[PDB]
C-alpha cells in the first residue's frame, strides 16, 4: 500500500473466549488492584477491578 | 445495621416454645429431630366419624396451627392422613385423601410462606399400634404434618 | 369593584380607600416570598410520600406483574430477544395545499433484535426511586396566623402537585412497558402471519484449541447473521380465518 | 477453502471474514461441500464436489 | 434483646449460617453476620435498575444516572 | 326507604386502576393472538402418551415456584419415589419457569412444566422402570 | 361542599371516571380529577382561535398574535 492508501479492507476474526481473571474470581482470589465490596442480604462476594 | 434486620419479622422463640408447650399440653403431638419437625393431630378432634366434614370450632385449632407454622422458614410441607379400616381400601384411601386436600387448601388459604405442599392419605395402611379395637376414636386415626426447617 | 365599575370608581374617589390601599401595600409586598418556599417544600413532601406509598403498593402486588409478563416465553430459541414493532391504521398526511398522501396501514421496526442473557423484568421500568428527605429548610418564618395558614395551604397544594407529578411519571413508565410488550406480541403475530422474515443465526464449531499453557475444550461461536425485517412479497402472505 | 465472493455465507459458520469497500468478501471456510447463500432475502443451496 | 429468651441463653453464633445457636439445642431467629439470608424486597436510593447514581458534582440539582437516565424523581423542582 | 347498590368494597388505588386498564388490553391482545395462532397451526398429537398416569402419582400438591427447573423436578422425583435421569449438557443460559398453581396432580404438573419449557428440554417417565428422565435440547 | 352528603360518605376517587364514589354504591355529583368531563362554555384570555398571544416584547401596547392577527380589545388603547 502507498501512503495515499487510506482505504483498508476490514477483517473480523474469532471473538475472544473469556476473561482469565474470572478463573481467579471463581476460585475466590480477587484480581490484583481490585477493590473490596460490601455484600448484603446473602452469602456472596464481589469486587471492582476495571470498574466492572 | 439498624436498617438491616436484626431478626426474622414476627419472631420470638419464647413464644414459639410457649405455644409448642401449650399444644403438647392440649394433646397435640409435637416432634423435633434436628431441624426436621412433625406434628400429629388426632382425626377425631377435627372431623366427624368417617366423613370429611369439619367442626365449626375446629377453625380455632387450625388458626392456632397456622399461627405456629408462620414462625418458621420453610420450603416443602407434607401432610399425610391415616384412618381406621371400615369398608374397603378404596373408601378409606379416598377419605384420607379428601381430608388431606381440605386441610391443605385451608393451610394454603392462610398466608404461610412455603413453596411446595404435598398431600396424601393411606387409610388404615400403616397402624401405629397392635390395638385396633376402637373406631375413629382410636389413636391410629391421625393426620401428620412434616417438614424440615430451612437454616 | 371593577364589575360595577362606575360605583367602584366613585368609591375609589373617596380618600378612605386611598388610605386603605396603603395598608394593602405591605400585604401585597410581603406576600410572594412565602408561597414559593411553601410550594417547593410541599412538592418535595408530596412527591416523596406518594412515591413511597406507590412503591409499597407495587411491592404489595408484585406477584401478578411477574405472572402477566413472561418475556421468557417470547425469547426465541437462540436466546435472542424478538424485535419491537409498531403499526398504524388509516394513515394520512397533509403536508401543504394541493398535496395529500394517505395510506391504509404502516409498520415500523423500533428496536432491532439482538442477543440477551436474562429476560427483562417490570422492575426495570415501574420501580420508582425513594429517598426520604431529611432537610427542612426555612428561609423565613410566617409571623402572623394568617401567613402561617396560607403557608400551610400552599404546602398542601404543593403536596397535591407532587402527587400528580408522581402519577404522571408512573403513567409514562406504564405506557413505556406496555409499548414494549405490544411490540413483542405484534412481532409474534406477524411472524405467525408470515409478513416478517425470521432471523437467522449461525453456529461455528471447533474442537480443542490453544497452546500448551491455555486450552479450551469445545470452541463454539454463535453469531446472528440475518436480522428479521418486513418482506414486500405480497403473494407469499397467508390469510387467516375464525370460527 | 478460501472463497472470494460478492455474496455472503449464512448457515455453517465462519472463521475469517475479510470485506472490502466495493463489496468483495473473502471467507475462510472449513471443508464442507454444501453451502447456503442468502441472495437479497431468498436462500438457495450450492453443492461443490472435487 | 433476648434472642434465646426463655431458653438456655446464647451459646455462640455460627457464621456459616449467620445464625446464633443457643445454649439449648436450637437456632435463634436473630441474625449475627451480614452474609446471611435476609428477605429484602424493598430498597432506597436513586438510579436503581440503572448504572447507579453518577458520582460527579453537578452544579445544578439535576441528577442523571450513569447509563444516561435522568433521575427526575430525585431531582429538584420549582 | 334508603337506597343502595350491592358491590361495595374497601377503597381502591389509582395506580392499580391504571395497571388493570393496561392489562385488560394486554390480555385481550394475547387472547386474540392465541386464537389466530391456534386456528393457523394444526395440532398433531398430545404429550399424555409420553407422560402417562399410574398409581403413586395421584398424590396432590400445591406449588409456587419461580426458579430453575432442576431443584423443583428433583423435589417432585423425591415425592414420586422415582429415579432421576439427566440427558445432555446443561446449557450456559439457564432455563427458568415460573409456576403458580393450586391442587394439581403430578402428571399435569409435569405436562405444564414440559409445555412451558418447550424447545429447551423434554421430559419422559417410564413407570415400569420407575424412572423420570429429562433431556436437554441437542442444539447449537 | 358535601359531595356524598346525606349518604354513607365519600369512599374514593374513581380516576377512570374522574368521579367520587359514595359509600353507598353511587357516583357523586362532584368530580375529583382534571381529566374528566367539565362542560364549560366560557373562556378567558385573548388571541383566541389563533396562534396564541405572542410573547415578544413590544414598545407600545399593541399585542400581535402568533398567527399575525392583532387583538385590539386586548391591546392598550388611547
Amino acid at each position: 500500500y502507498g501512503p495515499n492508501a487510506k482505504s483498508m479492507p476490514t477483517e473480523e476474526g474469532i471473538p475472544p473466549s473469556a476473561n482469565d481473571l474470572l478463573l481467579h474470581v471463581l476460585e475466590g482470589v480477587p484480581p490484583p488492584g481490585s477493590r473490596r465490596l460490601v455484600v448484603s442480604g446473602g452469602d456472596a462476594r464481589a469486587w471492582l477491578s476495571n470498574e466492572k | 445495621v439498624p436498617k438491616l434486620p436484626c431478626r426474622v419479622d414476627g419472631a420470638c422463640d419464647a413464644t414459639i416454645i410457649k405455644m409448642m408447650t401449650d399444644l403438647n399440653k392440649k394433646g397435640i403431638k409435637v416432634a423435633s429431630v434436628g431441624q426436621n419437625y412433625l406434628i400429629s393431630i388426632p382425626a377425631s378432634a377435627l372431623f366427624a366419624d368417617q366423613s370429611p366434614r369439619l367442626n365449626w370450632a375446629s377453625y380455632s385449632l387450625l388458626n392456632e396451627i397456622a399461627a405456629f407454622l408462620k414462625q418458621f422458614r420453610k420450603i416443602a410441607i407434607t401432610v399425610t392422613s391415616y384412618s381406621s379400616k371400615y369398608v374397603s381400601v378404596k373408601r378409606e384411601r379416598a377419605l384420607t385423601l379428601a381430608r388431606s386436600r381440605v386441610v391443605s387448601e385451608y393451610l394454603w388459604s392462610q398466608g404461610v410462606d412455603s413453596r411446595i405442599i404435598f398431600t396424601q392419605g393411606l387409610g388404615s395402611d400403616k397402624p401405629i399400634t397392635s390395638y385396633t379395637l376402637g373406631g375413629d376414636r382410636s389413636p391410629n386415626a391421625r393426620v401428620e404434618i412434616t417438614f424440615r426447617r430451612a437454616v | 369593584g371593577d364589575t360595577g365599575s362606575l360605583a367602584g370608581l366613585q368609591a375609589m374617589a373617596d380618600s378612605k380607600y386611598t388610605r386603605a390601599q396603603k395598608k394593602q401595600k405591605m400585604g401585597k409586598i410581603r406576600e410572594m416570598a412565602l408561597k414559593e418556599t411553601a410550594l417547593s417544600v410541599g412538592a418535595q413532601a408530596g412527591l416523596a410520600w406518594r412515591a413511597k406509598i406507590i412503591d409499597e403498593q407495587l411491592n404489595k402486588q408484585a406477584r401478578n406483574l411477574d405472572a402477566i409478563y413472561d418475556f421468557n416465553s417470547l425469547v426465541l430459541e437462540h436466546n435472542i430477544l424478538p424485535p419491537v414493532l409498531l403499526e398504524g391504521r388509516n394513515t394520512l398526511n397533509l403536508a401543504d395545499a394541493q398535496s395529500i398522501r394517505i395510506s391504509d396501514r404502516t409498520y415500523k421496526v423500533a428496536k432491532q433484535a439482538h442477543f440477551i442473557t436474562t429476560p427483562p423484568t417490570w422492575r426495570q421500568y415501574l420501580w420508582m426511586d425513594y429517598v426520604k428527605p431529611e432537610a427542612p429548610n426555612v428561609t423565613l418564618l410566617p409571623k402572623t396566623k394568617a401567613e402561617k395558614e396560607i403557608w400551610c395551604i400552599y404546602t398542601e397544594r404543593g403536596w397535591k402537585n407532587g402527587i400528580d407529578q408522581a402519577n404522571t411519571i408512573l403513567e409514562e413508565n406504564i405506557a413505556r412497558i406496555k409499548e414494549d410488550f405490544g411490540g413483542m406480541i405484534l412481532y409474534r403475530k406477524l411472524l405467525a402471519m408470515n409478513m416478517v422474515s425470521p432471523p437467522y443465526v449461525s453456529h461455528t464449531d471447533l474442537g480443542v484449541t490453544g497452546d500448551g499453557s491455555e486450552i479450551h475444550i469445545d470452541d463454539r461461536v454463535l453469531r446472528i447473521t440475518a436480522l428479521p425485517e418486513l418482506n414486500v412479497n405480497s403473494a407469499e402472505w397467508r390469510a387467516a380465518v375464525a370460527k | 477453502m478460501y472463497v472470494r465472493t460478492n455474496l455472503t455465507i449464512l448457515s455453517p459458520g465462519w472463521l475469517a471474514s475479510m470485506t472490502s469497500a466495493d463489496g468483495t468478501h473473502a471467507y475462510e471456510m472449513q471443508k464442507s461441500p454444501v453451502l447456503l447463500v442468502s441472495w437479497h432475502g431468498k436462500v438457495m443451496q450450492l453443492k461443490v464436489e472435487g | 434483646d433476648g434472642c434465646c429468651s426463655k431458653m438456655g441463653g446464647i451459646n455462640y453464633c455460627d457464621s456459616s449460617a449467620g445464625r446464633l445457636v443457643c445454649n439449648n439445642g436450637f437456632y435463634s431467629t436473630c441474625y449475627c453476620t451480614r452474609h446471611a439470608v435476609m428477605d429484602l424486597q424493598f430498597l432506597m436510593g436513586c438510579c436503581l435498575w440503572h448504572g447507579g447514581v453518577y458520582p460527579q458534582l453537578n452544579s445544578s440539582g439535576l441528577v442523571v444516572c450513569n447509563d444516561g437516565y435522568v433521575s427526575e424523581e430525585c431531582s429538584l423542582q420549582k | 326507604m334508603k337506597f343502595k347498590k350491592p358491590p361495595i368494597n374497601n377503597p381502591s388505588d389509582d395506580a392499580t386502576i391504571k395497571l388493570a386498564e393496561a392489562a385488560v388490553s394486554v390480555s385481550d391482545s394475547m387472547l386474540e393472538m392465541a386464537k389466530v395462532e391456534k386456528v393457523i397451526t394444526p395440532p398433531s398429537k398430545d404429550n399424555t402418551l409420553t407422560i402417562p398416569n399410574a398409581y403413586n402419582l395421584q398424590a396432590r400438591a400445591s406449588v409456587d415456584w419461580s426458579g430453575p427447573i432442576e431443584e423443583l423436578t428433583a423435589r417432585i422425583a423425591k415425592a414420586a419415589h422415582f429415579r432421576f435421569r439427566v440427558l445432555g449438557k446443561s446449557p450456559s443460559v439457564p432455563v427458568l419457569i415460573s409456576i403458580s398453581t393450586k391442587d394439581e396432580s403430578l402428571a399435569e404438573i409435569l405436562r405444564d412444566i414440559d409445555y412451558q419449557a418447550g424447545k429447551k428440554a423434554s421430559i419422559h417417565v417410564y413407570p415400569n422402570s420407575q424412572v423420570v428422565e429429562l433431556r436437554y435440547a441437542k442444539i447449537y
